[PDB]
């Protein structure tokens, strides 16, 4: 039926305050609103997560520390480095309220899916997949993805997490490494020195979870066609072997041409094809954002993907709105790939796909 | 620990 859109002005305002992505939440929503897509969705106000809800995954020691440094923005606390707070995750004033708000939003989205309110629930300000139970990491203070999966499992026996962010979805993968009830699949850049450093194709999970983690290491320069070939190949095999009851999909836009990280060379059309493939499964699906550091392009991407969810074709002209001047010099929705090389060699991609296919054979 |  009609997708749920997690939103409130207070929520966007809170999400806007994260210093690694200032105002991004407003730009994303403003563009969605400019295309009048919110009128085709069920707008649901996010609840803030309670301490107990956050503690379903995060340790009390970590949560108390976060709450502590959040009071005065103590960035010089003796225990902060142990808790992952530093350059990537500064201890800013109010950061605990921020994290509670995002955790709550993804939980709210998960609850809408449990209650059958919708088949698709969207939280574009979520997807903070790097955070660990006791450690901030990679701009992530709280792992809303894990919290959403833990909520969904109350109802859905097998959950497939698909992570299309530029970076390895390490926090979610590690969390579920030892279970066969949640399968994680991450496509990401994998190169020595590139954050977080994990997620080779040989990383497949541990114990009862062995073969229930799937990683696709990709090199700089990949474009829409090759990425979709890889993603379709993997997801086809995964759907067949795992038979998920629900899906959580992280769609970090740091893969998109024009991102300052300048690694992949994707456009939202290519990501959209991957999304369409997952949507045709007709399963309860929780849609999350993630990275994305060209703010206008991230808005372009997630707006386009929202159009994909709604089955609509959007006008190529960006409508005038609050942030219109950020859309130059072209002022169009489409993104043009950069003219740099694809460093992915066909033989290596094939080897990766062979290896994964062999791994999934054990899944039954 | 890498930096992001
Ligand atoms: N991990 C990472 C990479 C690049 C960054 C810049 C350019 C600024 C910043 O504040 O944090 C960064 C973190
Ligand atoms: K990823
Ligand atoms: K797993
Ligand atoms: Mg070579
Ligand atoms: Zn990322």
């Amino acid at each position: 039926l009609v997708p749920v859109y997690i939103y409130s002005p207070e929520y966007v305002s809170m999400c806007d305050s994260l210093a690694k992505i200032p105002k991004r939440a407003s730009m994303v929503h403003s563009l969605i609103e400019a295309y009048a897509l919110h009128k085709q969705m069920r707008i649901v106000k996010p609840k803030v997560a309670s301490m107990e809800e956050m503690a379903t995954f995060h340790t009390d020691a970590y949560l108390q520390h976060l709450q502590k440094v959040s009071q005065e923005g103590d960035d010089d606390h003796p225990d902060s480095i142990e808790y992952g707070l530093g350059y990537d995750c500064p201890a800013t004033e109010g950061i605990f309220d921020y994290a509670a708000a995002i955790g709550g939003a993804t939980i709210t989205a998960a609850q809408c899916l449990i209650d059958g309110m919708c088949k698709v629930a969207i939280n574009w300000s979520g997807g903070w997949h790097h955070a660990k139970k006791d450690e901030a990491s990679g701009f992530c203070y709280l792992n809303d993805a894990v919290l959403g999966i833990l909520r969904l499992r109350r109802k859905f026996e097998r959950i497939l997490y698909v992570d299309l962010d530029l970076h390895h979805g390490d926090g979610v993968e590690d969390t579920f490494s030892f279970t066969s009830k949640v399968m994680t699949v991450s496509l990401h850049k994998f190169s020595p020195g590139f954050f977080p450093g994990t997620g080779d194709v040989s990383d497949v999970g541990l114990g009862k979870g062995r073969y229930y983690s799937v990683n696709v290491p990709i090199q700089d320069g990949i474009q829409d066609e090759k990425y979709y070939q890889i993603c379709e190949s993997v997801l086809k095999e995964v759907y067949q072997a795992f038979n998920p009851k629900a899906v959580v999909l992280q769609l970090g836009a740091d893969t998109i041409a024009g991102d300052p990280m300048c690694s992949f060379n994707m456009t939202p059309v290519g990501i959209g094809k991957c999304l369409k493939y997952i949507l045709q499964w007709q399963l309860a699906t929780l849609i999350l954002g993630g990275g994305g550091f060209n703010l206008a392009n991230t808005a372009r991407c997630w707006t386009y993907l929202t159009g994909v969810i709604l089955g609509k074709t959007l006008s190529s002209e960006i409508p005038d709105h609050e942030f219109f001047t950020a859309y130059g010099p072209d002022y169009v929705l489409e993104i043009t790939p950069s003219c740099r090389p694809d460093r992915n060699e066909p033989h290596r991609i094939q080897q990766i796909l062979n290896y994964i296919k062999g791994n999934l054979k054990h899944v039954v | 620990r890498h930096k992001k």
